[PDB]
């Protein structure tokens, strides 16, 4: 109650202070080893690195300048690195250093040694309810912090949710995250994580993340997405339809929570409505869940990743333009 | 199959029902062809209205703390119910306000009444438009709450039938095919037409407070008098009511019964035909039926009384509100009309309309509650699911079926890609183990360990309706290579090669078209087609010969998947010898486990895994007047009654017409002494009542007719010959027994007793006015003949619809019961989708006909209702233009005519019902006419000569000039290859199939003594084992011929004391679902003891011990040496053991049976057959 809405003003309070005065330029390539090359991107290239003064071993993000003035997406990486330095959440990922280079741009996150939930979740095939519950958990946590700032995080998929040391989600790929209070009408994202209104090309608003739940949480408790076809073009028929069919193992609570977050009437959506961010943790499906003990880090996870190290990176797969940009 | 026209029809259309007009104008012409059925429109599909209502009932279950499933159904259709019931009580109104207009007009033929004549034009067209408005409100409303109802019924199903599949196996035995059949049966047809009838619970006081005021202006306050009669006259009712309903519960529960004995029985005719227990049977049919015939009667005697209300009151109900107002002044036949006219209305509202609507509350809240306790049932956990596991570890695990365990601390563990070998004597628990592994049954203690994907083959082989590919492929994407591998391995390939069709035949539910091992073999392809991570094999090489067991074992289990994690559940020495480990269980506990060595001290790459839920032209396919006068000449005592009532319905026409021709309080004048026949005909439908004098013999007799027409139905059955009964299907057979039975039951009976009531009256009342006047005959004959011609019109599609729609039934009930034979399987694979779009399938077969037949009965009703109307309109307004400046005469006549043919119009929409419900009975004599089928044994000495055996009348023959002789007393062995034909030579001799050629037993032909007599020279153990409900008793000796001295020392020397004592009422317990309780040898022993009893000379043997271990087979080894000694036994058998105690061979190959003296001569010729022999065996064949 009062805890809740006491604490959230400071965070409120405290995100605008750094949003206002930040930093930059806090490191060139010098320190930095080249290791591993821990992922990909459509866009940018993440590789292992350590600082040799420390010791310390981190992840860092490379995107090419050219190749981000080609794409027509320059807004985007710029506020990427604007936000990722101003928030503060125990499951977001956190933000060390800033590069500038003539020809590229980088930044240092923290390693997270667990891998993808993607990987996890091919390899297991699905789910359990409870364990499926305990990561639907920390993303209900997270998107009320993120929404109380008029944040839109706008790209939820598995990829982009990594697994920590004690078990925990860290989320990451802050690519198309934007700062809207009212309305916004551009078209970005995985097709089968797109909400209606956002195919129907209009003005949609921070309602699209929680359609984007319903689908992670299908696709966890399944195995497979609910709107799946070959074609992209075709996706979206099944999409803007919005007809699903349940597997035979879904129980009734998990049943009409997806009917209530899938709905294609945004008027009608949980968390779009009158209670706001309430409706979803009074449900049923999460009676048995204390939400004070999720956000301090007091249940034991139903999985701990192996890892044997702080270079160990066992859990992962093998592997100009100076005006637009003068905020790095 | 064409569109549904309703869709793109116009509203004007829509509102007359005109789209309908195409199928009737085909229909009245020629017979009905496939392509007349339009396909059903999108709102009534099964998919759409199970989503609607699942949604609500989620929200209800999730989001309430009491959930209610009226609740659930209030949220979807309570708008539109309410929308309808609007427009229904507007048209109720008019009819209310009708004698405001119509009575003044009739007055204006005085001349007294010059102020009614001044302005008898309005009034006329006040009337006119009266009609027309009224006829517009009423048919569309009730087929709106028709449709509503419908659409409400087939979502409950679709929730049933998924509810269905998820029961526990703990909750399951308690739930039998009788009761769901009974959930859905009785529900079909009565709750669609129950929307229309409910919104009458307020309509009706609302039109009594307005009728009791329009009645209060003209008698001021003696109406009240009236009202209190029938005040009580509705609460005597209401206590009918509850008699009726509490005769009904207590009658509910035996039909079930009746109907799972009727199925049992059935389905095993063949042994019920090799064991002569016909009679048997049908006496505890008869037995059933006696106990819930008696319910009925009491039900029907309770339901005439109600029904009799509406005509015993129309003369009190005037005459005790105008017999006070008469006495204090006097009063004028016209108010005595006015107050006539206004009571009619009255009396149906109060009498008709109102408990109807009550009771129909009553049945649908019933059956609400019903639906949702079954909805809440215990439900089957689902398995964890990790492929990350590869290790399939048990430990500590103890298990009930409830004692004593059945499972005692079992442990072991297997790694990927090794064979685990399950042995162990009967009753051990090996079947148990497996369905601990499934998740069928919850251990009490331990842990079980493994990945989830499991695929899973029965020692009961299932086969589903289809065809033998469709049967292996079972609901995946077809793979050509891995089809082609897995029937080669199955050794499936040359018996394909001999059907006909090949791969296409299309099997029954039940598959008996095929042989044991046929069937085994295709549920052991079933098993391997699938892909899965760990492989449940109970005992697949029960009915198969060594060599075929071998070859399966060594090219399938050991070669096609070596590297998949499987468990074998066997007996044999050899299979023990190639398993990486060795479980054996004894009486639940683990005797041993470990190695062999310390005992003696590519074609699944793709996922195929990644239907329609609409009915085609294919699925159609299978749904394509001497009935009166044959129905009613079964039983004399029902024209007995007939001639009663004729009797005695002359008489009263005589009386009246004596006393209405014989002609103060009253006030009449010579001008308007007319009124007489209005009141007249008024009151004639009390006149003309039928008492209990002659409603109840009615009744009586019409159930009698039931009763009789039931017992010749079964008999018909039970003898009809084997070719015709592998056509008929399950579902058509329960459909046949269980809905046309009801209906003869329940609803013909008092249906027929008010068609005639109507006829009666109508009938009467028109030969007594004609006698007086003859120009009111003249005036209704064309109107009786538009109605006749309109009917006749009708019907000739009506019953065609009717028939398709009662033909539509079945495969809901052939879905539901292979659906419960096979739960397990459908579990362990995982194909419930499959299964449920199967199921809406077949409800949108059932809707499309039903949907077309309410249509075009609508369209019936409005066209009658319509030439109505137009004939009244005419002949009002040439009454009131007629008419001078006296006595208008035509209008009399006229006016009279029309108040005859309002009751008229009744009696043609019930002779309607009537031919509606005469369907099931012409169903009922088309099942009775089926065709009929048709010391001496001293030594036993047989002799067959040319014998030639087939199963249809001019097709392929199985075996061809069969000739051999038996020497009395003699042991011979009968062995060949599986599907060669030893079965059907042992049907043969009872003569089961079409056979040509001559048997003779110690000399008497076959020819010469009756088939019955035949039959009983021989003891017959059949290979599938035929058990019903009843105790142990019951099914060892249904005649109960022998006394429990004897049973107990049969039982004895058999080995039953044991298993039979372990249940609680010892020879007293029942059995319940087909003896559920025993194993698979338990079977194999009561039919041993059930031919043991029976002292027979002859002695026909079909693999008497098929799944048994070595030590259990020493058991029949003694009976066949100590029991059967001087008998002839003719013993076909598998085991290689058995031939040691044999004295002749009979061998099948190549359609014909060939004759040997020793096994070894046999064996010598045939090496390949000999190779297979066990080393064990070996050395006793060559010693
Ligand atoms: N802190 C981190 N620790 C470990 N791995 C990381 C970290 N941050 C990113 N990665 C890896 O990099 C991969 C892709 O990087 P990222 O998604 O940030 O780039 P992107 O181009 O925005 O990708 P997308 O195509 O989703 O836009 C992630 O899936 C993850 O494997
Ligand atoms: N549904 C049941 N309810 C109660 N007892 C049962 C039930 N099913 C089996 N049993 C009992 O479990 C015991 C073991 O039976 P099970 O069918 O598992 O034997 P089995 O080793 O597979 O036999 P077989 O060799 O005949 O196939 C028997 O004593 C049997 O009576
Ligand atoms: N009702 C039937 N209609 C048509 N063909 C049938 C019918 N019953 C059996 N057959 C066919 O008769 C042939 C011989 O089968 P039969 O059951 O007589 O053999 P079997 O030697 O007793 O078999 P098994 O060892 O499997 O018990 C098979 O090809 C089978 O398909
Ligand atoms: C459907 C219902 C609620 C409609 C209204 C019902 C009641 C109020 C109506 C129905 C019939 C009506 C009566 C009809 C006829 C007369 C005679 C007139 O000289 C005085 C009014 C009087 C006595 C009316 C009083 C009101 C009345 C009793
Ligand atoms: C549903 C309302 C019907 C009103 C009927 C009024 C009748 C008035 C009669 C006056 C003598
Ligand atoms: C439902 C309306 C009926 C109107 C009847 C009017 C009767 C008028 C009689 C005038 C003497
Ligand atoms: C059951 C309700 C009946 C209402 C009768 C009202 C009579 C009103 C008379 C006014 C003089
Ligand atoms: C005095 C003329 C009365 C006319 C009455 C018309 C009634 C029309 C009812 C629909
Ligand atoms: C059907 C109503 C007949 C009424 C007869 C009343 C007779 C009263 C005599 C005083
Ligand atoms: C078709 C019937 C017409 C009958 C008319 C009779 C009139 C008789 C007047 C006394
Ligand atoms: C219901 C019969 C109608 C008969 C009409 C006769 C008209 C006669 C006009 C003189
Ligand atoms: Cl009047
Ligand atoms: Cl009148
Ligand atoms: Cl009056
Ligand atoms: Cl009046
Ligand atoms: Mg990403
Ligand atoms: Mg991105
Ligand atoms: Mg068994
Ligand atoms: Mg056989």
């Amino acid at each position: 109650q009062e805890s809740v809405k006491e604490f959230l003003a400071k965070a409120k309070e405290d995100f605008l202070k750094k949003w206002e005065n930040p930093a930059q330029n806090t490191a060139h390539l010098d320190q930095f080893e080249r290791i591993k090359t821990l992922g990909t991107g459509s866009f940018g290239r993440v590789m292992l690195v350590k600082h040799m003064e420390t010791g310390n071993h981190y992840a860092m993000k490379i995107l090419d300048k050219q190749k981000v003035v080609k794409l027509k997406q320059i807004e985007h990486t710029l506020n990427e690195k604007r936000i990722l330095q101003a928030v503060n959440f125990p499951f977001l990922v956190k933000l060390e250093f800033s590069f500038k280079d003539n020809s590229n741009l980088y930044m240092v996150m923290e390693y997270v040694p667990g891998g993808e939930m993607f990987s996890h979740l091919r390899r297991i095939g699905r789910f359990s309810e409870p364990h499926a519950r305990f990561y639907a958990a920390q993303i209900v946590l997270t998107f009320e912090y993120l929404h109380s700032l008029d944040l839109i995080y706008r790209d939820l998929k598995p990829e982009n949710l990594l697994i920590d040391q004690q078990g925990y989600i860290q989320v990451t790929d802050f690519g198309f995250a934007k700062r809207v209070k009212g309305r916004t009408w551009t078209l970005c994202g995985t097709p089968e994580y797109l909400a209606p209104e956002i195919i129907l090309s209009k003005g949609y608003n921070k309602a699209v993340d929680w359609w984007a739940l319903g689908v992670l949480i299908y696709e966890m408790a399944a195995g497979y997405p609910p709107f799946f076809a070959d074609q992209p073009i075709q996706i979206y028929e099944k999409i803007v339809s919005g007809k699903v069919r349940f597997p035979s193992h879904f129980s009734s609570d998990l049943k009409d929570l997806l009917r209530n977050l899938l709905q294609v009437d945004l008027t009608k959506r949980f968390g779009n409505l009158k209670n706001g961010v309430n409706d979803i943790k009074n449900h049923k499906w999460f009676a048995t869940t204390d939400w004070i003990a999720i956000y301090q880090r007091k249940v034991e996870a139903p999985f701990i990743p192996k890892f044997k190290g702080p270079g160990d990176t066992s859990n992962f797969d093998d592997y100009k333009c100076g005006k637009e940009f003068s905020e790095f | 199959m064409q569109r549904s026209p309703l869709e793109k029809a116009s509203v004007v259309s829509k509102l007359f029902f005109s789209w309908t007009r195409p199928i009737l104008r085909k229909g009245y012409r020629q017979r009905l062809e496939l392509s007349d059925i339009y396909q059903i429109p999108s709102v009534d599909s099964a998919d759409n209205l199970s989503e609607k209502l699942e949604r609500e009932w989620d929200r209800e279950l999730a989001s309430k703390k009491n959930p209610k499933l009226i609740n659930a159904l209030r949220r979807c259709f309570f708008w539109r119910f309410m929308f309808y019931g609007i427009f229904l009580y507007l048209g109720e109104v008019t009819k209310a306000v009708q004698p405001l207009l119509l009575g003044r007009i009739i007055a204006s033929y005085d001349p007294d009444n010059k102020e009614e004549r001044s302005i008898a034009i309005y009034l006329g067209i006040g009337l006119c438009l009266l009609f027309i408005v009224r006829t517009l409100l009423l048919h569309p409303a009730i087929f709106g709450l028709h449709h509503i109802g419908m659409q409400m019924r087939i979502a409950m199903f679709s929730l049933i039938y998924k509810k269905t599949l998820k029961l526990s196996s703990r909750v399951l035995d308690k739930i039998s095919i009788g009761q769901l059949v009974s959930l859905l049966s009785n529900n079909l047809n009565k709750f669609d037409e129950g929307l229309a009838l409910a919104h009458f619970v307020w309509i009706a006081p609302l039109q009594v407070a307005l009728l009791m005021g329009l009645i209060w202006e003209l008698l001021q306050a003696s109406a009240f008098c009236g009202l209190g009669f029938l005040i009580v006259l509705a609460l005597f009712q209401a206590g009918l009511g509850r008699m009726m309903m509490k005769y009904r519960d207590q009658r509910a529960g035996k039909i079930s019964e009746r109907l799972v004995i009727t199925s049992e029985m059935i389905e095993n005719i063949q042994s019920v035909k090799a064991y002569c227990w016909e009679e048997a049977m049908e006496k505890m049919i008869e037995n059933l039926r006696q106990t819930e015939l008696k319910l009925t009667r009491k039900a029907a005697y309770v339901r005439y009384f109600n029904s009799s209300a509406f005509f015993f009151s129309g003369f009190f109900v005037v005459f005790l509100s105008v017999l006070p107002y008469a006495l204090i002044k006097g009063i004028i036949l016209r108010k005595i009309f006015t107050t006539i006219s206004f009571c009619i209305v009255l009396r149906m509202a109060v009498t008709r309309q109102f408990p109807w609507a009550v009771q129909t509350w009553y049945d649908s809240l019933g059956a609400i509650n019903k639906i949702q306790d079954f909805l809440q049932k215990q439900e089957y956990k689902t398995l964890e699911y990790n492929l990350t596991t590869t290790e399939v570890v048990m430990e500590n695990v103890t298990a009930f079926w409830e004692g004593t365990p059945v499972l005692k601390d079992i442990n072991f563990k297997i790694e990927r890609g090794q064979l685990l070998a399950v042995a162990g004597s009967t009753g051990a628990g090996k079947t148990s183990l497996l369905m601990v592994i499934m998740g069928e049954l919850e251990p009490s203690e331990g842990k079980i360990k493994h990945s989830g994907r499991i695929s899973f083959c029965s020692q009961f082989s299932w086969i589903m309706p289809g065809t033998i590919k469709e049967n292996i492929i079972f609901g995946v994407s077809y793979d050509e290579y891995r089809y082609r591998s897995v029937i080669k391995a199955c050794q499936l390939e040359e018996d394909i090669s001999k059907f006909a069709e090949k791969d296409n035949i299309v099997l029954g539910e039940g598959g008996i078209t095929l042989s044991g091992g046929q069937r085994a073999r295709i549920s052991l392809a079933r098993a391997v087609y699938k892909d899965a991570d760990l492989y449940l094999l109970d005992s697949p090489f029960g009915y198969l010969d060594v060599l075929t067991e071998k070859e399966i074992f060594e090219s399938c289990v050991c070669k096609l998947m070596a590297n998949k994690t499987r468990i074998l559940v066997t007996s044999k020495m050899e299979h023990l010898k190639k398993a990486d480990k060795i479980l054996i269980l004894h009486e639940g506990s683990s005797y041993f486990y470990g190695t062999f060595s310390e005992l003696q001290n590519d074609i699944y790459s793709r996922r195929l895994s990644q239907i329609s839920e609409e009915i085609n032209e294919e699925d159609l396919k299978e749904c394509f007047w001497n009935t009166y006068l044959r129905y009613i000449t079964v039983h004399k005592s029902l024209i007995f009654v007939l001639i009663w009532c004729l009797v005695i319905f002359l008489a009263e026409v005589a009386a009246s017409l004596v006393v209405l021709w014989l002609l103060y309080a009253v006030i009449i004048t010579s001008t308007s002494s007319y009124y007489v026949f209005y009141i007249y005909v008024g009151v004639a439908d009390t006149l003309l009542a039928m008492g209990f004098f002659r409603g109840l013999p009615l009744v009586h007799t019409l159930i009698t007719v039931s009763k009789i027409l039931h017992h010749k139905m079964l008999h018909s059955v039970l003898q009809a010959p084997m070719s015709t009964l592998n056509t008929l299907k399950a579902g058509g057979i329960l459909n046949r027994f269980s809905k046309d039975i009801a209906i003869l039951d329940d609803l013909l009976p008092l249906t027929i007793f008010d068609f005639i009531q109507l006829l009666l009256i109508v009938i009467g009342a028109i030969a007594v006015v004609a006698v007086l006047q003859p120009y009111i005959f003249v005036a209704t004959v064309p109107v009786i003949v538009a109605f006749i011609m309109l009917r006749a019109y009708f019907l000739q599609t009506s019953q065609q619809l009717k028939q398709l729609e009662s033909e539509g039934r079945s495969p809901i009930f052939t879905h539901l019961v292979t659906s419960l034979k096979g739960l397990w399987t459908l579990r362990a694979f995982g194909r419930q989708p499959y299964f449920e779009t199967l199921f809406h399938k077949a409800l949108n077969l059932h809707t499309a006909n039903w949907f077309l037949y309410l249509s075009t009965l609508r369209w019936f009703q409005m066209r009658i209702e319509m030439i109505f109307v137009i004939f009244f309109i005419a002949v009002t307004f040439i009454s009131i233009l007629t008419t001078g400046e006296g006595e208008g005469r035509v209008g009399i006549i006229l006016t009279l005519a029309m108040n005859i043919m309002s009751t008229l119009q009744w009696a043609v929409n019930s002779s309607i019902d009537v031919d509606s419900l005469m369907r099931s009975v012409s169903r009922v004599f088309k099942f009775i006419d089926m065709p009929t089928e048709g010391i001496w044994p001293s030594g036993g000495q047989m002799t067959v000569k040319d014998l030639t055996a087939k199963y249809t009348e001019g097709g392929n023959a199985i075996l061809e000039n069969i000739s051999f002789s038996i020497s009395p007393g003699q042991r011979v062995g009968l062995l060949g290859r599986t599907g060669s034909g030893k079965s059907t030579l042992l049907s043969a001799f009872l003569r089961l199939l079409n056979t040509e050629g001559e048997i003779q037993i110690d000399g008497v032909s076959w020819d010469s003594i009756t088939l019955q007599q035949w039959r009983k020279a021989f003891g017959v153990i059949p290979q599938k084992v035929f058990i019903f409900s009843g105790t142990f008793r019951k099914n060892l000796d249904p005649y109960e011929q022998w006394s429990d001295q004897e049973i107990w020392k049969v039982a004895d020397e058999v080995g039953l004391r044991s298993v039979i004592e372990q249940f609680p009422g010892k020879l007293d317990f029942v059995l319940v679902d087909g003896g559920c309780v025993l194993s698979h040898g338990h079977k194999q022993l009561m039919c041993l003891a059930r031919s043991v009893l029976s002292k027979a000379k002859i002695l026909l043997l079909d693999q008497p011990s098929a799944h048994l271990d070595p030590v259990t087979y020493q058991i029949i080894r003694r009976t066949l040496k100590q029991a059967f000694a001087d008998c002839t036994v003719i013993l076909c058998e598998h085991r290689i053991e058995a031939m040691l105690e044999c004295q002749q061979f009979l061998v099948i190959e190549e359609n014909k049976v060939r004759q040997y003296d020793s096994i070894q001569k046999l064996l010598n010729e045939r090496s390949l057959f000999r190779q297979a022999i066990s080393p064990s065996d070996r050395v006793k064949l060559f010693p």
